[PDB]
């Protein structure tokens, strides 16, 4: 029953779970080709991720 | 029947689980220790670490519709899950 | 405020903003008929909020009566509706 | 049906929910005053005296 | 008695214990008005 | 001094409206936040009541003596009960009023804030004044009394920080603005047709050139320049409000630095 | 009930305007929008507090008791 | 108790820094001021939960260069910059106030 082990449902084939929400939203504006992000800016969101490994 | 057994001879999630659930209790009740303790408090994650090392001492009857059954060794059992 | 969650200025509420009174009331006789029956409440020997108020009556068949009325403060908190 | 197939049980909760962007899928936010009345009777042994004894 | 009451409709005190029945004595009501507490009340304001 | 310059446009005994420069962007940020949270002062906290014949709750008039403005000049001349070591509390780390009134006339009654009495000693410290800003100088209404009424109650008002809670609030609102020309684009400004018409000039537009349609972005421009306006609640002068602000902001970096010391 | 002492959002006090505002809505015969210009309220955060407010406590108050 | 220092482990010359009951009205400031020293190779900071004023700063510096002197650094220059703003603040005041002593 542990979260993960169910990502991929078999009643479709299809994950279940997904981005919804304002975070979807966002994530079509960052990747969008106008946008650009300022050195200051990203040093804070590397440290975001708990898995960046320490490399700009 | 031991010999030509028609089962599989991977481990069942279920399996598994009960498996794991089983040595964790045995544990928590002061059963033998079978590896070094690196820690592990968790009775469940000593378990687990048993299993990685098939230091388990236990076997399963997987049963069959007819009533009969067969009997597989934690060491034989090939775990990829 | 993912789904139809909101956030809410804190500090506005502690000024004031949806703040509550909420009066509730208790009420209970003093015993049944006078036919042999006893029971009474003075202080007898061994939610949240206040008193308010405390209302003690008669019905018409002369029964003892008391209605107990207390009030809180509710104070905005997480998960409320709106 | 109301006694076999289901019936009321112990060691429950219910409440409202809520949003957490911060909060790992495999993770939830428990009220404190829940975590204060629900338990487990967790058993004692060697590798757990210590941590057992503290808490009780 | 003791000045447990208070009598609705009028200002004035009633003070009754048991036995006593109900009545306003000046009022004749069947309402009474459970003395307010002589204790102080603390709020912290907030 | 070479550190931030300051140039004030506008100066009231209510708010001070000023131009910030020669400073990055997080300390401007840093001063409008401390300003807002971190400034100790003065407010009613415990309540405690005698009688209340109103048609109002007892609740409900402490939450409202609780955010009645004080006088707070001295503040720092006052501890914290959490740090004082009387029971409960004490001239020195609090004080102590008092409210009392009863209907007189057929007319309603409008207790005030000028009928609060100061009771505990003072010691000279200019703190505790109820504050006043009115024409009439009948201050904040209270509550209302009918004839048959009465009202008596004792408050203890005591040090503390609007971030703990809102009734300790100096400052209420801080006008905070920099390039409003939109120089550094750090703004896209939605439009239907064209922004140039479809969006009103700041008042503020007028102190710097209008920018060049035909020059380049200036990738390498700071925002530096800032405007800020800051309305008091009348607890305490505005400039002493900047003052006090300041100093509790270097007086957080200072104990952070004291802290790296004791590392 | 009666004026709420501060502004939810500005926190700029208006519990004593109420007495020279609804001077002004009657002594002067004013529309709201000029005497709240008047009195200093140039946000609409702290207008409304003042515009919208109902006042109860004069209808409490007729109860003898 | 109010601050905690640890090293990291996923790069050499850099520190992670807990500061409790502590927020961004100085964590950003102090950000923004280490980020202009040139021998910093990295600095930011995040909020863990809004529920706890937990704040999170890492920063790596160049070799021998402790990442604690530098913050050191930080915050003298902050403090510096806070007294030159509250002279220059004073002084404009006083000159004002000379006219507000007549315009309150
Ligand atoms: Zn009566
Ligand atoms: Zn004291
Ligand atoms: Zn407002």
């Amino acid at each position: 029953c542990a979260v993960p082990l169910q990502i991929v449902s078999p009643q479709s084939n299809k994950p279940c779970m997904g981005i919804v929400q304002d975070t979807l939203c966002g994530i079509r504006k960052l990747t969008l080709r106008d946008t650009f992000i300022e050195l200051d800016q990203v040093l804070n969101m590397l440290y975001w991720v708990p898995d960046w490994d320490g490399v700009i | 029947p031991k010999d030509q057994r028609a089962t599989t001879p991977y481990m069942t999630k279920y399996e598994r689980a009960r498996i794991l659930g089983t040595r964790a209790l045995q544990i928590s009740m002061n059963a033998p220790v079978f590896v070094d303790l690196e820690g592990e408090t968790d009775p469940l994650r000593i378990a687990m670490k048993e299993l990685a090392e098939k230091k388990i001492p236990l076997v399963i009857r997987r049963y069959l519709p007819d009533g009969s059954f067969e009997d597989w060794s934690v060491e034989e059992l090939i775990v990829d899950l | 405020n993912q789904e139809d969650s909101m956030i809410m200025n804190q500090s506005s509420i502690d000024r004031g903003l949806f703040r509550s009174l909420f009066f509730r009331s208790y009420m209970d006789q003093e015993k049944k008929y006078g036919m042999s029956i006893t029971e009474t409440f003075e202080k007898p020997q061994r939610e949240n909020g206040i008193v308010d108020q405390v209302l003690v009556t008669t019905n018409q068949d002369g029964l003892k009566f008391v209605k107990v009325r207390v009030r809180t403060t509710k104070i905005p908190q997480i998960g409320d509706k709106f | 049906r109301g006694n076999l197939m289901g019936k009321r049980v112990d060691f429950s909760a219910r409440t409202v929910i809520s949003g957490d962007p911060n909060l790992e899928l495999d993770q939830v936010g428990v009220p404190k005053s829940i975590a204060k009345t629900l338990t487990y009777p967790e058993v004692v042994t060697p590798y757990n005296i210590d941590r057992l004894t503290q808490l009780v | 008695a003791t000045l447990k009451y208070i009598c609705a409709e009028c200002s004035s005190k009633l003070s009754l214990s048991r036995t006593d029945a109900v009545r306003c004595k000046d009022c004749g009501h069947r309402i009474l008005l459970k003395a307010r507490t002589k204790r102080l009340v603390q709020f912290e304001a907030r | 001094e070479e550190g931030p310059q300051v140039k004030i446009r506008e100066a009231s005994k209510d708010n001070v409206d000023f131009i910030l420069s020669n400073v990055d962007l997080a300390m401007a940020n840093s001063l409008r936040r401390v300003m807002i949270a971190e400034i100790p002062t003065l407010a009613i906290d415990s309540v405690e009541v005698e009688t209340n014949t109103t048609v109002l709750a007892d609740e409900f008039i402490a939450h409202r003596l609780g955010l009645i403005p004080l006088q707070s000049m001295d503040i720092e001349q006052l501890e914290y009960s959490r740090d004082c070591f009387c029971e409960d509390h004490c001239d020195k780390c609090s004080v102590v009023l008092t409210l009392q009134a009863f209907g007189e006339s057929e007319s309603t009654t409008n207790v005030y804030s000028k009928d609060l009495v100061i009771v505990s000693n003072l010691m000279g410290r200019n703190i505790g004044h109820p504050i006043i800003q009115d024409k009439e100088g009948n201050g904040v209404l209270i509550c209302k009394l009918r004839k048959g009424q009465e009202l008596k109650l004792t408050c203890v008002a005591k040090k503390g920080i609007a971030k703990e809670h809102a009734k300790w609030g100096p400052a209420a609102a801080i006008e905070f603005e920099y390039d409003p020309w939109n120089k550094l684009k750090h703004t896209d400004y939605w439009y239907e047709q064209d922004s140039a018409k479809e969006w009103p000039q700041s008042k503020n537009c007028e102190y710097e050139d209008p920018p060049n349609e035909g020059d380049p972005f200036d990738y390498k421009a700071q925002a530096d320049t800032f405007y800020m306006n800051v309305e008091s609640v009348g607890s305490i002068p505005v400039d002493q409000v900047v003052v006090r602000g300041i100093d509790t902001l270097q007086k957080k970096v200072a104990s952070i630095l004291l802290a790296l010391t004791q590392m | 009930m009666i004026v709420p002492v501060r502004c939810f959002s500005c926190g700029k006090v208006v519990g004593d305007k109420w007495e020279s505002y609804l001077n002004l809505l009657q002594e002067d015969e004013l529309d709201e929008g000029t005497a709240l210009s008047r009195l200093g309220l140039k946000r609409y955060c702290c207008r409304r507090m003042i515009l919208t407010h109902v006042d109860l406590i004069e209808k409490f108050l007729r109860y003898n008791p | 108790s109010k601050l905690k220092i640890d090293p990291d482990t996923k790069a050499p010359n850099a520190v992670v820094i807990t500061f409790e009951k502590e927020d961004h009205t100085l964590g950003n400031l102090i950000r923004a001021e280490l980020l202009n020293d040139r021998k910093v190779l990295f600095a930011a900071y995040k909020v863990e939960h809004p529920f706890f004023a937990r704040f999170k700063l890492r920063i790596q510096t160049t070799e021998g260069y402790d990442p604690k002197d530098a913050l050191k650094n930080a915050c003298n220059s902050i403090i510096n910059k806070l007294g030159a703003l509250k002279t220059n603040f004073e002084t404009e005041w006083n000159l004002q106030t000379l006219a507000a002593d007549d315009a309150f």
